[PDB]
């Protein structure tokens, strides 16, 4: 139905009356089919910015009757549902995370012959471990019948084993805080159906209409249609036992009242009974409309199955009547989701969902939206308002409420509703809801938090890293369709955050992702969408570093082509603390040289002296090298200045050793000697000679190579722990902890995985954990190897010499001297 | 066409594309066939070359007062290899690297061909110069031969007539691309195709 901002913000005001879920489902049981449904039944639209579709808006209204029925306070009997979207697949750990953080609910959908997945059944866990109630759907009931031709009481005991496989996992891994979340088909928390068909029922729906066919309050009703309850035919009595007083057998209620009623239209139907078709209808009162009197076989079935159990309601029903709203979840996720004190200001706040406390705002990710290539915050409010134009706190990662790092108090652009594909402005936005903001995209790069308070935590981080650890080279397979490539790589960039394309020296076309999957995926939609242009795509390659171990043997001597101009430099390294104090923002490019030589003197043991004669940073002029001006009365040196910048821009983001780019390296400028006239000292001649003095000084001052490290965090049922650790041990892992979850036999396993180690690992770890562990891997830091790159059977000399003919260079790395001066 | 055959040639950074040292020995076979002889290396930008290669070489715009005006090139590759890249910086300050060309001219032009010891610069060499030439400077249909400067390598100078009527194909002798400004080495000289690089011999006096 459609909706006008008015209506969308007061139905937002009733949270009582709001319900935030998931779709637990793998994506071959009907997920996106049944998800459909729902849309197609109960989407909300609004009465020219496009965004990625990242939830769903669903309206609903009851019956004060069922209202009542409501084991959670409510109010009035209209029903805002947050339908957000998840991953397809289970590697997209990360993200899994991400949606289930932000729900309160979840429709689990399970298959009727294989029962509960590994996958999903994974999943489950993860939602539970968040404090996520479960709501079940058996899918796929017609392959039980059409291709199985199974009896009503095969599918019942198989129904009845699914649903206790279902709760094996529930009571396993459910809090015993939350209390007995298992669900049960006679408690309504039970839907069977298909949604090829498009059908679907939950005892309850058979409850209300049996209701009074037997003078009973459906609480009975549908009590009895579960387990064992049988209605004699002939003695019209209801009893406990399989038998009646002679000994002869007694179909269970299920298999009396609702499995009957279907089996029959399908035998009827797909048997082309025409006589009896008709009169079987009639009796279940589904009138079939004109057009549709004529179809026949599968075509009416579907038809027929449609009209008698329209699928949507199913599943509305369960959503409304058993999931919890934004009050009740939050009182007891709350403590979970705030990583301070379970007392403070805001914990509490968030605990009541108050409005009217300091925002907590949760971003789960950033979308991309159609307005340039800005992306939106999408998250939801835990407490307080937010408001268009509200100056608010984006406390990042790394933030910390005793210092300033990574905060920018900047002020919100405007609130829009994520409507699916649309978004759609509104003034301000109450705590309980989902909600999208516009301005925040250069603050936070993924996920982070939005507050009011001073002294408020950040909540539960989803760790996450833009660092392009793995990349390949992309070629078009026939060059017409170069400019095609040419963009494409502008628009992948444009969608994802974390993605890379830029241009090699060589002036190859390069794509470099997170990891081997985001980067697989990623070429994926460049070949089939972005570009849609056929693709020579070069193997999966890791991303090194070039760096220093001491400080160049000697001064490092060029001379520019003119022979005119002379530079003197040495190179050094860097503290990882300072590299690292670059990286995340604190030694800042940007800042006032003399504040920041304050901090790299003070913080770091830097001579003030040294840090304020900073020149540049680099590569793309922020990187972890610096280049300081120490000469001494060179006259014209400020002339020479954007040039020597210009060289160390290009010698850092493609080193001598094999064109990896360089980290910690701090390039010292002894000595200038230049051409009195500016002619003989343009960028022409300096840049040549600065970029190979640097070659040269970094060559003399012990090169070593640096690789890159994740940090995966693996939970694992205790039984399949074992894999973990056999894994790990192949791949040159390292693990930092393992921890148990107090009541569960849960594990979570922490540990470091070289990257260039980290290819077909989610592959090896299924196999060895029986697909039972969830990987979730970032990178961590960057690791200096032992070994010489220089000596070509050392480890790293290994990589190298790959790495140089892999890029078709002299197998052999350059000496200094064929940098140094030719003298 | 001289560049023997086997597929477009461009020049990248890169390196030449489609330009073996075998394809090389063709081609200069082929040249010397046809009446032309080696005279030197000339070293170029990137689209430089490609112009000279695909539109031979062309003067345009002289100051017609400057009586040195001229095709620069050297008999060494190294010297020519000096001058093989970028002169001046991309917006982004990229400087590139470039690539090595081999000239030849008419063997029926030697006769113009001259060299001298003085160098090109000092007062008596423009004397020099235009009593061996036979007419006051710039050059034209004629060459000069002489030191870059006091003991340095030689450099020649065919005169703007003579140049246009050069044919000049890629070298095999490949630029560094990520050594621009550090001086060609000799062991990445093919050695075939130092084999085809002996220069003619210039005449000391007048005609």
């Amino acid at each position: 139905v459609a909706f006008t901002v008015d209506q969308m913000r007061s139905l937002m005001d009733k949270v009582t009356n709001v319900r935030n879920m998931s779709v637990i489902a793998h994506v071959d049981h009907g997920k996106s089919t049944l998800t459909d449904s729902l849309v197609q039944r109960a989407g909300i639209i609004s009465a020219g910015i496009t965004i990625k579709s990242t939830a769903i808006s669903l309206y609903s209204e009851m019956s004060d009757e069922d209202v009542k029925e409501i084991k959670q306070k409510t109010d009035g009997n209209s029903f805002l549902i947050n339908l957000i979207d998840s991953p397809g697949h289970v590697d997209f750990s990360s993200e899994v995370t991400a949606a289930l953080r932000v729900t309160d609910g979840a429709l689990v959908v399970v298959d009727t012959i294989e029962g509960v997945c590994v996958q999903t059944e994974t999943v489950l866990r993860q939602a539970l471990g968040e404090r996520i109630k479960p709501v079940v759907v058996i899918n796929k009931v017609d392959r039980a019948l059409l291709e199985l031709q199974v009896s009503k009481e095969d599918l019942y005991q198989t129904f009845a084993r699914t649903v206790e496989s279902v709760n094996v996992i529930v009571s396993t891994y459910a809090d015993e805080v939350l209390g007995d979340v298992q669900v049960y088909p006679a408690r309504g928390t039970v839907a069977f159906g298909s949604g090829l068909h498009g059908w679907a029922f939950t005892i309850r729906q058979f409850a209300t209409r049996y209701a009074k066919k037997f003078g009973v309050d459906k609480a009975k009703m549908m009590d009895r249609l579960w387990g064992d309850s049988f209605f004699n035919p002939k003695t019209k009595k209801w009893t406990n036992k399989d038998t009646d007083a002679e000994g002869k057998p007694l179909e269970r209620a299920f298999n009396m009242f609702i499995l009957d009623p279907i089996f029959r239209l399908f035998t009827a139907i797909m048997n082309f009974k025409k006589d009896e078709i008709p009169v079987l209808l009639e009796k279940l009162e589904i009138v079939l409309k004109g057009d549709e009197k004529d179809l026949e076989g599968k075509a009416l079935l579907k038809v027929v199955m449609r009209k008698f159990l329209p699928a949507a309601d199913a599943l509305l029903e369960m959503i409304v009547l058993h999931l919890p709203s934004p009050v009740t979840a939050q009182a007891y996720r709350a403590e979970q989701l705030y990583e301070g004190p379970a007392d403070d200001a805001n914990c509490i706040a968030i605990k009541n969902c108050d409005p009217k406390a300091d925002l907590m705002l949760y971003v789960s990710k950033m979308v991309p939206t159609s307005d340039k290539g800005r992306f939106y915050a999408f998250g939801r409010v835990f407490a307080g308002t937010v408001k268009s134009g509200q100056k608010v706190r984006i406390q990042g990662p790394n933030y910390v409420p005793g210092k300033k790092d990574d905060l920018f108090i900047k002020a919100i652009q405007r609130v829009v509703l994520m409507m699916g594909r649309f978004v759609e402005p509104i003034d301000d936005c109450p705590a309980g809801n989902i909600i999208g903001l516009v301005g925040i995209d250069q603050f936070l790069l993924k996920t982070g938090t939005l507050t009011t308070s001073e002294t408020a935590h950040n909540m539960k981080v989803m760790k996450f890293s833009v660092s392009p650890v793995v990349q390949v080279a992309v070629e078009v397979k026939n060059a017409n369709d170069l400019p095609k490539l040419v963009e494409g790589l502008k628009r992948l960039s444009k969608s994802d955050p974390c993605v890379l394309t830029y241009m090699s020296e060589s002036g190859e076309h390069i794509v470099a992702g997170t990891g081997e999957l985001h980067l697989e995926i990623c070429l994926q939609d460049l070949e089939h969408d972005h570009a849609g242009v056929p693709l020579k795509i070069s193997p999966p390659v890791v991303a090194y570093r070039e760096t220093v171990e001491s400080e160049s043997s000697q001064t490092a001597l060029s001379k520019s082509p003119n022979k005119h101009n002379r530079i003197y430099l040495k190179a050094e390294p860097i503290d990882e603390e300072v590299s690292l104090a670059i990286e995340n923002g604190i030694i800042n490019p940007r800042d006032d040289f003399k504040a920041r030589a304050r901090i790299m003197a003070d913080d770091y043991g830097w001579d003030v002296t040294d840090a304020r004669k900073i020149w540049c940073f680099g590569p793309d002029g922020n990187g972890p090298n610096l280049v300081i001006d120490q000469t001494k009365a060179v006259q014209y040196l400020h002339e020479i200045k954007d040039s020597v910048v210009a060289a160390f821009q290009w010698a850092t983001k493609e080193g001598p050793i094999f064109g990896e780019e360089m980290r910690s390296v701090r390039v010292n400028i002894l000595d200038v000697t230049l051409h009195a006239d500016a002619i003989h000292r343009g960028g022409g001649q300096i840049i040549p000679t600065m970029r190979r003095a640097t070659y040269a000084g970094f060559l003399l001052a012990d090169p070593k190579i640096q690789e890159p490290v994740f940090l995966v965090e693996i939970q694992c049922p205790e039984q399949a722990v074992g894999g973990i650790y056999s894994v790990l041990n192949k791949k040159r892992g390292q693990v930092v902890s393992e921890e148990q979850r107090p009541g569960t036999p849960l594990f979570t396993v922490k540990a470091y995985l070289p990257v260039n180690e980290s290819f077909g690992f989610t592959g090896e770890l299924r196999q060895a954990t029986g697909g039972q562990a969830f990987p979730q891997m970032v990178f961590d830091h960057w690791s200096t190897l032992g070994s010489d790159p220089l000596d070509p059977t050392s480890k790293a000399g290994e990589i190298v010499l790959a790495a140089r003919k892999r890029h078709g260079m002299k197998e052999e790395v350059p000496g200094w001297q064929e940098y140094y001066d030719k003298l | 066409e001289f560049l023997g055959d086997g597929g477009d040639v461009s020049f990248s950074t890169r390196g030449t594309q489609n330009w073996t040292v075998e394809r090389l020995l063709q081609a200069h076979r082929q040249l010397e066939e046809r009446g032309y002889v080696f005279v030197g290396y000339h070293g170029t930008f990137l689209e430089a070359a490609q112009s000279i290669v695909f539109g031979g070489v062309r003067a345009r715009s002289q100051d017609l007062d400057a009586i040195w005006r001229g095709f620069y090139i050297a008999g060494d590759p190294a010297l020519a290899y000096g001058y093989a890249q970028d002169q001046e910086p991309d917006a982004r300050g990229r400087i590139r690297n470039g690539a090595l060309l081999r000239v030849y001219v008419p063997r029926s032009s030697l006769p113009g061909f001259y060299r001298t010891s003085l160098t090109l610069a000092a007062p008596e060499a423009a004397g020099e110069v235009e009593r061996l030439i036979g007419h006051p400077l710039p050059l034209r249909l004629d060459a000069i031969t002489g030191p870059e400067e006091e003991g340095g390598r030689l450099e020649t100078i065919l005169g703007w007539p003579l140049a246009e009527r050069t044919v000049v194909i890629p070298s095999a002798i490949p630029t560094d691309p990520r050594n621009v400004g550090g001086d060609l080495d000799p062991s990445s000289i093919p050695d075939k195709e130092q084999a085809i690089s002996a220069l003619p011999d210039y005449a000391s006096q007048p005609g």
